């Protein structure tokens, strides 16, 4: 059975301004098979409520799922997102950097 | 809109 | 300007956890526009784009029979494929369908699609002509062998020609106001310190649409693809699309290096520097 890694991105919808609402989003693309596993962290605490896209794929027919929550980004808070996949033996966690 | 027959592989 | 609709739809197995879900969801361009999940609640095709929302109860009503017979088409597709590759019934198995046409400004089909994939891998494929499979395995043969002797690719090649095209038409028409309009993206060069020796430039393209740009760097006007980090273009939620790429670039030699930025809503390309 094939197996492709998720690449995964987690970045806002604008640039960061801290005290202004905004949407923080866990892109993950690339992954085959389709079962994968998405938590957004706040100071490495999940969000609750998170919401994602329905299930699509590209051309070369690897998965892509946006989940993504409104956040109200600051100087002090930390941003993450956490994926669970097959081909991950732990779940990765992708730190959000605001100049990424 | 969708193509509307069922076709089975 | 030349566009697309496109249809997807996969199918994921779940034995002993009932039956395989399907979810299916339709795109003119990069713009979803309709969707169907069997794990709703109550399984209807729904809107996704408000110049979809006109369409009346019929269309609703028949686009929504044809997904939940698509489900159980799948659900017997699956049954059948385990046998053609010897599998067990204990495992999860995917199943991916895309369909639709590309169209220029005169709405004529330039190319139509019907193809699909098992397990992630390419399955069977309508080709170019409309009138031919691709088959990628000897079990995808025993398809393609039916499927000749139904005339499938008639049957697709009728709908790929006429009715895809014509939806699409319709639906440019009502949904002129986004659909054809393009977004340009908003650029800037950001500086980003390493260490004493280097720091990272990286080149922003934001609020953007369609998806489909080409971001580059040169350094004294030679294309630098090998150093170039490029992310994957990702949605922001709003409609539109940001994608980055970023250099190491050795202290001083900022000026020498140049971002490159086409896309459709621009006039020309463009050319930027990083400004301290």
């Amino acid at each position: 059975m094939i197996q492709r890694t998720p690449k995964i991105q987690v970045y806002s919808r604008h640039p960061a301004e801290n005290g202004k609402s905004n949407f923080l989003n866990c892109y993950v693309s690339g992954f085959h098979p389709s079962d994968i596993e998405v938590d957004l962290l706040k100071n490495g605490e999940r969000i609750e409520k998170v919401e994602h896209s329905d299930l699509s794929f590209s051309k070369d027919w690897s998965f892509y799922l946006l989940y993504y929550t409104e956040f109200t980004p600051t100087e002090k808070d930390e941003y993450a997102c956490r994926v669970n996949h097959v081909t991950l033996s732990q779940p990765k966690i992708v730190k959000w950097d605001r100049d990424m | 809109g969708r193509f509307a027959a069922a076709i089975a592989k | 300007g030349s566009h697309s609709m496109r249809y997807f739809h996969t199918s994921v197995s779940r034995p002993g956890r009932g039956e395989p879900r399907f979810i299916t969801v339709g795109y003119v361009d990069d713009t979803l526009f309709v969707r169907f999940d069997s794990d709703a609640a109550s399984p209807r095709e729904e809107p996704r784009a408000p110049w979809i929302e006109q369409e009346g109860p019929e269309y609703w009503d028949r686009e929504t029979q044809i997904c939940k017979a698509k489900a159980q088409t799948d659900r017997e597709d699956l049954r059948t494929l385990l046998r053609y590759y010897n599998q067990s019934e204990a495992g999860s198995h995917t199943l991916q369908n895309m369909y639709g046409c590309d169209v220029g400004p005169d709405g004529r089909l330039l190319r139509g699609y019907h193809q699909h994939a098992y397990d992630g891998k390419d399955y069977i494929a309508l080709n170019e002509d409309l009138s031919s499979w691709t088959a990628a395995d000897t079990a995808a043969q025993i398809t393609q062998r039916k499927w000749e002797a139904a005339r499938v690719a008639e049957q697709l090649r009728a709908y790929l020609e006429g009715e895809c095209v014509e939806w699409l038409r319709r639906y440019l028409e009502n949904g002129k106001e986004t659909l054809q309009r393009a977004d340009p993206p908003k650029t800037h060069v950001t500086h980003h310190p390493i260490s004493d020796h280097e720091a990272t430039l990286r080149c922003w393209a934001l609020g953007f649409y369609p998806a489909e740009i080409t971001l580059t760097w040169q350094r004294d006007g030679e294309d630098q693809t090998q150093d170039t980090e490029l992310v994957e273009t990702r949605p922001a939620g709003d409609r539109t699309f940001q994608k980055w790429a970023a250099v190491v670039v050795p202290s001083g030699e900022e000026q020498r290096y140049t971002c490159h930025v086409q896309h459709e809503g621009l006039p020309k390309p463009l050319t930027l520097r990083w400004e301290p």
